[PDB]
DNA sequence: GGGTATTCGCCGTGTACCTCTCCTAGCCC
DNA sequence: GGGCTAGACGGCGAATACCC
RNA sequence: CGGAGAGGUA
């Protein structure tokens, strides 16, 4: 069909690679391919140069290299391995005394590798490292909260790379420095750093009134050595003030480039703010046995200047995006690697004293254990290493661009107030103001912008077009917020003639403040509105008509769409669907020009111009992490000529390269017999008839055979006391045959385990005697289908002990995995939603003849409630519906970009064009206007929707131009008393389906300690009767119901047993007893040497244990 | 709502007393196999199944209907419990 | 000391604390048996005091004792008693119960005010013992054991058991709940009506009391067993008898969006 | 009877020694190999009671005909296994120790 | 819930607590005011109240302010900030526990001055004011 | 009952009110630059003028609905009390109003567009502040409400 | 004396309610020293003990109501008159 | 000696449900 | 190869701090 | 069938 697109804003640059934030960062961190002689001092090389050389014999580092991965990616996914590469380092041990040089390449463990899309494979699972936002290191000046006219000067190094230094001007005049909750006069440290009274007097003399609080003769009397001793006594009380200890402590606290590490970004921020030049990344230096200042004097000067009110000195906002930075996967991995390397270094230092002091080879000195331990700890247990979310390609693409403020060295849920959750003025173009998790995590988790990129220092930059004079140039500049605050930035949609600004007065921003400006004062201009929002939000058409609170839910719900087997690209796109599919790497594109040689459901063989015959295998029916089925489908034919970049295979949830997460349905907006009450949704059975909204899901079960002291577990078709019907579908090896249908209760894998030695109860002895059957030495431990599940078996994976290439957990002989698939249709309970935040569960599925239908006989599919619009204020869906009606009658699709899209008059023109096709056709076949249409037209002209006096055709056209048509009721046949809005809407089927959530329990397992029923659907547990439910039951005054909820349906053991027996016998339930949890509480209180005694009305003891605990 | 719940609430001074009366009457009816009722054969609670009309197995409905009739006497300290139980089991064996 | 299904050992921290305490106590006994100098006995008694303190309340004084190779502080008796996860607020003022279920809710306009649509499978699972009794009464099964072995599998269910189930629930009620339960009307009693599908059908007018909408909400079903509980539910907790809010005294079961619009 | 009051009070060493069935004296918990409880450990069977209902540890008495009897070989009483949930032990400290609750 | 005399045995405390707590999530002073009222916390910007009866006499220094409650036998002086708004004009008789400055009243001082009934009435009215402003109908009974 | 994009009717008086407000703002700026009133008074009078214009345009919207479209779906939904309040109807048909900075201060320029006409990217970014503020407010209020309810329940349980 | 809801709840006489509420260690130590005896007056104590709460159908005002039909009452009256 | 004033340590901050992963390391017989 | 051993915020009450 | 961490729904 034809594709028509509106919009006049012409973008000068295309979107960057949407996943560059991960890929480029990791590639810079590893420096794998670059020759070792030219690697820059960043990442792994930086950690190596920092840790080495260690003195104590002096071990020196030369270079490193990365080996080849032992197994390909799919193989690791198969056998639960980690896709990693071996890291070798060429180290040489040098003997300082004699000169012994022992050089060799040592193996230092493995490093996980990043896939082509930007995710890792850890223990067979796909994982993602989320970038973290935090405060940039450097020097900051804040207003003193209590004392108004005073300021606090903070010096903050990299996280975990030093202590936070605080400087304050006390009321009595002395400048107090705070380190590790210890406050002391800064004058002592100033004296330690080699400063004299005259030096401070001449430097800070411009601001007298504080220098007098700075002058202290007692510290000026003693030399820096005694001052250092006193300082060490002040910091570490109780430690003997020996000179060497004080020197070492103060050095490691300030001058140590290994223990105290100011950031490169921190050094840059300091050089920019204080206007000085830093030779290194530490506050002071230990040179010639003394200490030399680098930072303290200029920052003290700046503080004393600011507190006096000199012009040019301003406080810093701690939420300004020039003061907050992003750590990418590279920096986090490098930090963990540095920690592991420091542990390895201290270990090596330990080995350099024990053992043979002469026979020492670097292979004997270094132990690879701490490095591997730290790296595996980071990749497995860290708070930022998250399970990948891959319900559909858009979901993973969004997850790769997520920004978290929590994690190590970050905020917690309790210490996050309103300030950190707000939207600062500098998020414009850098962080999406709309997309954020709803609930407790609101504002803490965010998403990168569209055009936003992260530089090498870690600040988020955004592009702007340069404007010189009145002409808008074409070269773009990427700027940060600190640099952005210095210019006047015009808007993107200003009128333009050629390259000249045509408007006399433009809307511009100055430091986030909106203002009206003359063109000559405009210095920069925006690139496009797209740069203000994330990737998810950029997919919602007609966003300028939706409230933020609802566009939020729309953006969030687009992630949870399920890939259908008949997906369709929407009728109203935003022009960004192709780029998302291309960058998600789901689809398969042609590398170069050529011709397709072979096309099959399994692979595609292409002949390029070079003559080489390339073969792309298609990932077919593969299970994602969330249980959805991802598969590729060939979209070409033998002999087809393809160019560079053409589509070859269509990925999951995509239709010819366009993102297709749902379907286009003909929806009418009206209330329908109360079935639309409060967000419910009525659908037609025609959707089910032609396999719409049909999705495929794959469930995976796993069973292990392990060695038991009573004998090994066996997988075998022979199971005691089972009829052949239960073993019909099993093969000889006890595994189900591929293709057999399994239902709840059926056996997937037969497994027998040796019967634990137990004495048969005399009742069971009597049964065995009367039946004459011997009890088998083995019992049934076969894996069965849980209740509510089932489907078709598609794959069986088997890994034994003694088979080559695989390794298991100690004690496990073999492991078997079974994959089960099922086609899930739409039904009462599933969740539907559109892109503008309207969501609801399917409440009724009507026959085709009951649905309202257009006069030409076509029935609508979905019915929405109009009462959802006025309180939600999301008018985008109404415009999308109008445009969809126009398209459905014209047979085309539209592309309306965000904030520069189809306005109302164009939609009216399109609707007139569509009405021509819709009406002249009927006119030609020999039909006028219906009687019911005439009645509806009369009732409408009584409402003021049409103009009186015109012919019925003109009034019908006037109604159509507003998106309203005459509908007939499928039940009665009479028309609805008024015109109704009807059009095509794009609706996606969400992932929360009722089939996965329905659950019930009569009786089942119980806990060990508390003897209460278990929890969760997995363990067949029961619901929780919480505290508030007890409050409600008390408020009703229902005493016996509550007593039963607490004892009979709970941890009262003999009570519930007698209750079950009496119920199956037909009598009423018995009277309960004391719950077991109270006995547990009493015994726990006795465990604390506290005697708890239950008494009667006469204060006599009452035994609730029935003499079981009384000697 | 329940049939005649208003007249039921009118009969007692506290709704909880009505609840207790109904529960105890239902327990009595269950224990004595419905052959100790005060209703008449034509006004017994009926239940429509696939076959036809039968006796409703729910004792609470029987108790509420009986209470609506008015042939029941309820209160405090009408008779010692053991004597009541003995006379009830003697008049209607199990 | 539980051997997990995977064959590994999971040990309560109480075991570790007791082991440490008994170790230090035996060490002190052995040292007293030999008569070491006063300093050794002194530091040993200090360690014993600290071990007893850690057993009774870990972390109350000094650094919390933790496992080697971990930062997680051990869980002493005091930490078991108190707290939101402690014994009191977790296992005494609230419990998990049998004969319960949970599902998604869907509007049903055809139900009366005192009815609720219940799926057939949830009803067959909740009312299982009464169903076994009824099946034993009629000729559906010889005894309760055969009835259970008949019901255990889904492909073995015939149609007579559905009539039996319809006979069982005649007149009984179930409690519907939705979390969070803010006021006493968050739990209400309804008569069940067996319907197809897997969702719970709810009456429209009671939607305001529960503060429930149909954008994916879930509800929990509980079943009262005895005649006392049945009377308490049918008389005081039935939805048709609670029309006025106890807070203000104004009606709660009142017309809403569609109804008010039409009228 | 009927529970009407709940009194709580301090526990003298006499009442503590009266609660216990024996002294724990070895830090072992269970044999890692056989999975049987270690002798005199935190999980001993002679102190806290049997593991299986009506069955001694050594396997001499295994029926309800013997209840309250103590097997001479293993030293275990033959009752219901539920007693393993109620019976308490006691450790005899070499020197007194202060209860932290009444100190901090 | 039934528009009739309450039945003996009803759990009234739980019903009152729920009826007060449920509309809490709709209060945009609001919820912090309700919380500080139910906890009887001394307010931050607290008003000043006359402990004794008498006639008001303002004394205004260009840098200081004071109020004198003058009876026939007794006299009391209260020092106030310069910007503190006044609710009493000179030459007026004010009751014990009457607010002089605009602001919230400390409940403990009101209890020491005017007695229990005044504190109870004031607390009831002040707690009801929030739910009134938020358009929530709630009976004073709870 | 249905909802079309033409069911949100823009009144004619909106243009006249906006022009009057613009000329009033110009007068205020001219009077400010002459040193008659300081910055605080100028800010306050601007806020006052914009609030008066907002209430006027709300009154105009509702009078137009009442007079010329007594059966308009939005007007019926508001009058019958089924859904919506006057403020949301104003935001749909009138003007969005004034939005406040994260610090609490109100912006000088208001959002003169409505959802029926469509916003501009700048005004949308402006309103996102209040949106996020309200969201965080609710998310942090729920827990305090729960704690208060529990304290009350436990103090009066007997 | 006037005190907030927190202190008023913690200063109650029943130590089970205060122990379940907050500051468990403090309340438990004070009650253990004082040798307190909980009388089970409130609702939380009876909920903990798993007993019948003294409200609604569990209240002592209506818990002891008897039900008997006319025939059985008449028979009992005749049996008592002949005793 | 007493009558405040600060501060320092402890306790506390919603309910219900679903999915997944992960639960010590080193050395020596 | 397994076994053994080693970047809140409030309130509340006691303890000084300090001033007269 | 015990605890931590993460994400999500209402
Ligand atoms: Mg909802
Ligand atoms: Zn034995």
């Amino acid at each position: 069909m034809e594709i028509k697109r509106f919009g006049r804003i012409r973008e000068v640059i295309p979107l960057p690679p949407l996943t560059e934030i991960q890929v480029e960062s990791y590639r810079r961190a590893l420096q794998a391919d670059v020759p070792p002689e030219k690697r820059e001092n960043v990442g792994i090389q930086a950690a190596f140069r920092e840790t080495f050389p260690i003195e104590e014999l002096v071990l020196d580092f030369l270079e490193y290299r990365l080996g080849e991965p032992p197994f390909p990616q799919d193989e690791c996914r198969e056998k639960d391995l980690t896709y990693q590469a071996p890291l070798y380092a060429r180290l040489q041990l040098i003997h300082k005394d004699t000169g012994l040089i022992k050089e060799d390449e040592v193996f230092l463990g493995h490093i996980p590798l990043m896939t082509e899309d930007g995710s890792f494979i850890i223990n067979g699972a796909d994982r993602v490292i989320v970038s973290q936002i935090h405060r940039s290191p450097g020097v900051y000046f804040t207003p003193d909260p209590a004392r108004p006219g005073r300021y606090i000067a903070s010096i903050i190094p990299l996280p975990k790379r030093g202590p936070w230094i605080d400087l304050e001007v006390e009321p009595n005049g002395v400048v107090s420095m705070k380190v590790n909750k210890r406050k002391f006069p800064l004058v002592l440290l100033l004296r330690v750093l080699g400063y004299d009274q005259e030096t401070l007097a001449r430097e800070l003399g411009a601001y007298g009134e504080l220098v007098q609080g700075l002058m202290d003769e007692s510290v000026f009397a003693m030399r820096p050595e005694e001052a250092l001793i006193r300082l060490f006594t002040l910091l570490r009380p109780g430690d003997p003030p020996k000179r060497d200890k004080a020197v070492a402590y103060v050095y490691g606290l300030i001058a140590d480039p290994r223990r105290y590490d100011l950031g490169e970004a921190g050094r840059y921020k300091a050089e920019e703010k204080l206007g000085i030049r830093l030779s290194g990344r530490t506050l002071a230096r230990f040179e010639d046995g003394e200490f030399k200042d680098e930072v303290f004097l200029p920052t003290l000067r700046y503080l004393f200047a600011l507190t006096a009110g000199v012009p040019g000195h301003e406080v810093d906002d701690i939420d300004h995006l020039g003061n907050r930075r992003i750590r990418t996967v590279g920096e986090l991995m490098t930090d963990q690697f540095r920690v592991g390397l420091a542990r390895l270094a201290r270990g090596v230092r330990e080995r350099m004293l024990m053992g043979s002091e002469d026979s020492l080879t670097p292979a004997k000195l270094v132990n690879s254990r701490p490095l591997e331990a730290a790296i595996r700890e980071f990749f497995s247990r860290s708070q930022l290493s998250q399970f990948k979310d891959e319900t559909n390609p858009l979901s993973s693409l969004r997850h790769k661009r997520r920004i978290s403020a929590l994690g190590p060295g970050g905020l917690t849920r309790e210490r996050a107030g309103f300030d950190v959750r707000d939207v600062h003025r500098t998020h414009y173009g850098r962080i999406c103001p709309v997309e954020t998790p709803e609930g407790a995590n609101i504002g803490l988790i965010t998403s990168l912008a569209a055009y936003a990129r992260v530089d090498e220092l870690g600040f988020i930059r955004t592009p702007y077009r340069r404007v010189v004079g009145g002409v808008v140039t074409d070269e773009v500049v990427y700027m940060t917020a600190t640099e952005e605050d210095r210019y006047t930035i015009a808007q993107a949609n200003t009128p333009l003639e050629g390259n000249r600004i045509a408007a006399e007065r433009v809307v511009a921003r100055r430091k986030g403040e909106p203002v009206i400006v003359s063109p000559e004062e405009v210095e920069f201009m925006d690139v496009s509105p797209k740069q203000v929002f994330s990737v998810n939000t950029n997919l919602i058409p007609f966003l300028e008509h939706d409230d933020a609170n609802r566009a939020l839910m729309g953006s969030n719900m687009q992630t949870q769409a399920v890939p259908l087997i008949r997906a369709q690209a929407p009728v109203v796109m935003t022009g960004l669907e192709e780029r998302v599919v291309r960058d998600s790497l789901a689809a398969l594109y042609a590398e170069e020009d050529g011709e397709v040689a072979k096309v099959d459901g399994n692979r595609i063989v292409v002949r390029y111009e070079d003559g080489r015959l390339v073969e792309y295998p298609l990932r077919r029916f593969y299970r994602s992490n969330q249980g959805t089925a991802l598969d590729q489908r060939p979209r070409v034919v033998v002999g087809q000529r393809v160019r560079k970049g053409d589509l070859l295979a269509d990925g999951p949830a995509s239709e010819n390269g366009f993102l297709a997460l749902g379907q286009n349905v003909l929806v009418a907006i009206m209330p329908f017999d109360g079935y639309n009450f409060e967000d419910a949704i009525v659908i037609s059975e025609e959707l089910l008839k032609r396999d719409f909204y049909t999705s495929i899901h794959i469930e995976r079960y796993e069973i292990e055979a392990r060695d038991t002291k009573l004998g090994p577990e066996r997988i075998t078709r022979d199971i005691p006391h089972l009829s052949e019907a239960a073993l019909r579908d099993l093969d000889e090896e006890g595994v189900v045959r591929i293709g057999a249908e399994v239902k709840p209760g059926d056996i997937l894998v037969g497994r027998t385990s040796f019967k634990g030695e137990s004495e048969p109860t005399p009742e069971e002895r009597l049964l065995r005697s009367i039946f004459g059957e011997k009890a088998r030495d083995v019992k049934d431990t076969s894996l069965r289908v849980p209740p509510g599940e089932g489907g078709i078996v598609v794959r069986t994976v088997r890994l034994r002990r003694g088979d080559p290439g695989v390794e298991l957990k100690p004690g496990v002989r073999e492991v078997v995995r079974v994959y089960v698939a099922q086609k899930r249709k739409l039904q009462v309970g599933d969740k539907l939603a559109n892109r503008h935040g309207n969501k609801g569960v399917v409440a009724k599925i009507l026959p085709v003849e009951d649905m309202p239908h257009l006069p030409d006989g076509t029935p609508v599919d979905v019915i929405l409630n109009p009462l959802g619009v006025p309180s939600r204020m999301n008018l985008g869906q109404i415009l999308e519906t109008h445009l969809g009606l126009a398209g459905y009658f014209l047979g085309q699709r539209y592309i309306s970009p965000i904030f520069d899209g189809a306005k109302e008059p164009e939609i009216k023109e399109l609707l007139a064009q569509a009405f021509e096709v819709y009406f002249g056709k009927r006119k030609g076949e020999g039909f006028g206007v219906d009687k019911r249409e005439v009645e509806v037209l009369r009732r409408a002209e009584k409402l003021g929707l049409v103009t009186p006096g015109k012919t019925p055709e003109e009034q019908l056209k006037e109604l159509f131009l507003q998106g309203k048509v005459v509908l007939y009721d499928g039940r009665t046949g009479e028309p609805i008393e008024g015109p109704i809005v009807v059009g095509q809407m794009f609706i996606m089927k969400l992932y929360h389906m009722v089939e996965d959530k329905m659950h019930a329990r009569s009786t089942g397992p119980y806990s060990l300690i508390t003897q209460q029923p278990l929890g969760g659907k997995a363990q067949f547990g029961g619901q929780r009767f919480g505290e508030m439910e007890v409050w409600a039951l008390e408020a009703y005054g229902a005493a016996h119901t509550l007593q039963e909820m607490l004892t009979l349906k709970s941890d009262d053991i003999e009570g519930r047993n007698a209750a079950y027996e009496a119920i199956i016998k037909g009598e009423d339930v018995p009277e309960p007893s004391v719950p077991e949890s109270f006995r547990v509480l009493v015994k726990e209180l006795q465990a604390l040497a506290l005697d708890v005694q239950t008494l009667d009305e006469k204060d006599n003891p009452v035994d609730i244990f029935e003499g079981l605990a009384s000697k | 709502a329940e049939p005649g719940i208003d007249k039921l609430f009118g009969m007692v001074d506290s709704k909880y007393r009505l609840t207790v009366v109904v529960a105890k009457r239902a327990q009595q009816l269950l224990r004595h196999g419905f052959k100790n009722t005060v209703l008449e054969p034509e006004e017994r609670p009926k239940m429509q199944t696939l076959e036809g009309l039968f006796d409703d197995p729910n004792a609470v409905t029987w108790a509420m209907k009986e209470l609506l009739t008015g042939r029941l006497v309820f209160g405090e300290n009408l008779v010692p419990e053991d004597r009541l139980q003995k006379e009830m089991e003697r008049l209607y064996p199990v | 000391m539980v051997q997990v299904d995977g064959g590994r050992f999971a040990t309560s921290d109480l075991n570790d604390l007791y082991r440490r305490l008994i170790n230090r106590n035996n060490r002190l006994k052995k040292l007293l048996a030999q008569g070491a100098p006063e300093i050794i006995i002194r530091n040993e008694k200090r360690m014993l005091q600290e071990a007893v303190d850690a057993l009774l309340d870990n972390g109350r004084r000094g650094a919390p004792v933790t496992n080697p190779g971990s930062d997680r502080p051990l869980r002493s008796l005091t930490d078991i008693l108190s707290g939101k996860q402690g014994r009191f607020r977790q296992n005494l003022l609230g419990k998990r119960v049998d004969y319960s279920g949970r599902s998604v809710i869907v509007v049903g306009p055809q139900l009366k005010l005192h009815q609720c649509g219940l799926p057939k499978r949830m009803a067959l699972e909740l009312f299982k013992p009464f169903l076994l009794k009824k099946m034993e009464e009629k000729g559906i099964a010889p005894n309760v054991k055969a009835a259970r072995r008949m019901l255990e599998r889904q492909r073995d269910i015939k149609d007579e058991v559905w009539d039996a189930l319809e006979e069982v629930i005649h007149g009984k009620v179930v409690l519907l709940n939705r979390a969070p339960t803010l006021h006493r009307l968050g739990i209400q009693a309804f008569q069940p009506v067996l319907v197809e599908g897997q969702s719970i059908q709810l009456h429209p007018l009671v939607c305001e009391a529960f503060n429930a909408d149909f954008d994916g909400d879930q509800m929990a079903v509980h079943v009262p067993l005895s005649s006392f509980a049945q009377a308490e539910a049918r008389i005081q907790m039935l939805s048709a008898h609670n029309l006025l809010s106890p807070a203000s005294g104004e009606p709660l079961a009142k017309p809403s969006r569609d109804i008010i619009l039409g009228l | 009877k009927e529970v009407r009051k709940v009194r709580i009070a301090l526990a003298s060493p006499e009442k503590i020694r009266s609660w216990s069935y024996g002294e724990v004296e070895k830090p072992e918990t269970i044999n890692y190999r056989t999975l049987k409880p270690e002798r005199d450990g935190l999980f001993d069977e002679r102190i806290f009671g049997p593991i299986k209902d009506y069955e001694c540890a050594c396997g001499k008495y295994k029926r309800q005909r013997f209840e309250g009897k103590v097997c001479e070989r293993c030293g275990v009483e033959v009752t219901k296994s539920i007693v393993r949930r109620y019976r308490m032990g006691h450790i005899e400290l070499a020197t007194p120790a202060a209860h932290i609750w009444f100190v901090k | 819930s039934m528009a009739r005399p309450v039945s003996i045995g009803e759990a009234v405390g739980i019903v009152a607590a729920q009826s007060i707590g449920e509309p809490g999530t709709q209060l945009t002073q609001g919820l912090p005011r309700v919380i500080e009222l139910f906890e009887a916390r001394r307010p931050k910007a607290k008003a000043v109240i006359s402990e004794i009866d008498g006639v008001v006499r303002i004394e205004e220094t260009e840098e200081k302010l004071s109020v004198f409650v003058e009876s026939e036998g007794f006299s009391k002086e209260y020092k106030l900030p310069k910007e503190a708004r006044l609710l009493v004009k000179d030459g007026d008789y004010v009751e014990a526990g009457q607010p002089l400055t605009r602001g919230a009243i400390d409940p403990h001082q009101l209890l020491e001055a005017k007695g229990p009934e005044a504190v109870e009435r004031y607390l009831v009215e002040e707690i009801q004011k929030v739910y009134r402003a938020q358009g929530v109908k709630l009976h004073d009974k709870h | 009952i249905t909802i079309g994009i033409d069911d949100a009717v823009i009144p004619e008086e909106k243009k006249q009110y906006l022009e009057e407000a613009d000329r009033k703002l110009l007068q205020i700026e001219q009077a400010y630059e002459m040193g008659f009133l300081t910055d605080r008074e100028r800010y306050d009078q601007i806020l006052q003028l914009w609030t008066e214009t907002t209430e006027k345009v709300t009154q105009a919207v509702f009078k137009n609905f009442e007079e010329n479209y007594p059966f308009n779906p939005l007007y019926v939904m508001a009058q019958s009390g089924a859904r919506g309040n006057p403020q949301q109807i104003r935001q749909l048909c009138g003007l969005r109003g004034l939005m406040q900075k994260p610090s609490g201060e109100t912006f000088e320029v208001p959002v003169r567009s409505s959802f029926r006409e469509g916003l501009t990217v700048l005004e949308y970014f402006i309103s996102s502040h209040g949106a996020r503020k309200g969201g965080a407010d609710t998310a942090l209020r729920t827990a305090d409400s729960g704690y208060l309810t529990r304290k009350l329940v436990d103090v009066t349980h007997e | 004396l006037l005190m907030g809801v927190t202190k008023s709840a913690l200063s109650t006489k029943s130590w089970l309610s205060a122990a379940s509420f907050q500051n468990t260690t403090h309340v438990l130590t004070e009650a253990a020293i004082a040798g307190k005896k909980d009388e089970l007056i409130g609702l939380k104590e009876n909920v903990i003990l798993g007993r019948l709460i003294p409200a609604g159908t569990g209240s002592d005002f209506v818990r002891f109501t008897q039900v008997v039909d006319q025939k059985t009452l008449k028979a009992i009256e005749e049996a008592r008159k002949e005793a």
